[PDB]
């Protein structure tokens, strides 16, 4: 299919196992030695990046022209291997999506792959008491320890999950301009 | 259970 | 881990084709020969729509057990040209429980899903929709509608296929060396 191969491609290629004091999260490789992460994974100096103790150089935890929390923290890491661009296969506005498909890898969660369908530009969350913008909604029950799962579609990288109540999967929107120039 | 069919 | 998951990608390649009977699309598995299997509420008829092609339904059994007790597996004869890899030889022998199990579907609404499911466990008694049926296999996932015929596999084990779920677990019918022999 279309877009399983796709999204294979982009796991096998840009995508390692982070683990925090939280616990492990699929991660996401954008470019250079930059990659994201939800927020709530709560990153530290240092991180576990496939089993291996990475240095942390840079964390931030993005916010909107609003101030409001986006659930998306940028960190650039202190690893040798550098990431595929692949900044060129992320939206450039707001936007929603049919035939989406998050994929998950970690070891609760080992080559997960699941065609959630309908995307639908949400917008604003209240995620665990922290207000939140432009949040992307899908069906599909949820379950803990799939935050930072991949959403992508027909050649687009567009939002990694961060959380889900029951039957609503929510992913943060990955925009261009959040890694440009 | 219930069957999960189409 | 990566066996498993090219395992099941391997099954699902060589030994799978979208079933359409008059309840919908279902995963349904090759076996051998021209034999497939078929959860029996896909209520099989004269014709089955095999890859969006009208094959002629040779022969048909609803499996029962020796208690007369549905086991909801058919076996299908189908009138093709092409026949299937023969993976009698992943059959288990007997009823066993599981570790690291995969659910493996692929349908339009489902395309190209895995989903590690975990631990398996094996139960001789479920009454699936008010049918008692035997020999079935439960794991903590919630699966949901159209994922029937899934195939569940370990590494070098084709064990069941899906067949229901309660909005938490999902239940496979057992596959057996025997019913094959």
């Amino acid at each position: 299919g279309p877009g399983f191969d796709f999204a294979q491609a982009i796991m096998k290629k840009n995508t390692v196992i982070a683990r925090t004091e939280k616990g492990e999260f699929t991660m996401l490789g954008v470019y250079d030695r930059v990659a994201v992460i939800p927020t709530h994974a709560s990153v530290g100096e240092t991180i576990y990046i496939n089993d291996v103790e990475t240095k942390v150089l840079d964390a931030c935890a993005l916010r909107d022209l609003t101030d409001t929390n986006l659930e998306i923290t940028i960190v650039r890491l202190d690893r040798n291997q550098k990431f595929r661009d692949i900044r060129h296969f992320l939206p450039r506005y707001e936007d929603d999506y049919n035939d989406a498909v998050l994929s998950v890898h970690t070891s609760k969660f080992p080559n997960m792959y699941i065609p959630v369908g309908q995307v639908t530009n949400y917008g604003f969350l209240n995620l665990g008491g922290t207000p939140t913008h432009r949040i992307l909604m899908y069906n599909f029950p949820t379950r803990a320890g799939q935050a930072g799962g991949v959403v992508t579609t027909t050649g687009k990288v567009i939002g990694i999950h961060v959380g889900g109540n029951g039957a609503q999967g929510f992913a943060a929107m990955l925009l261009h301009s959040y890694f440009s120039d | 259970a219930k069957v999960q069919g189409p």
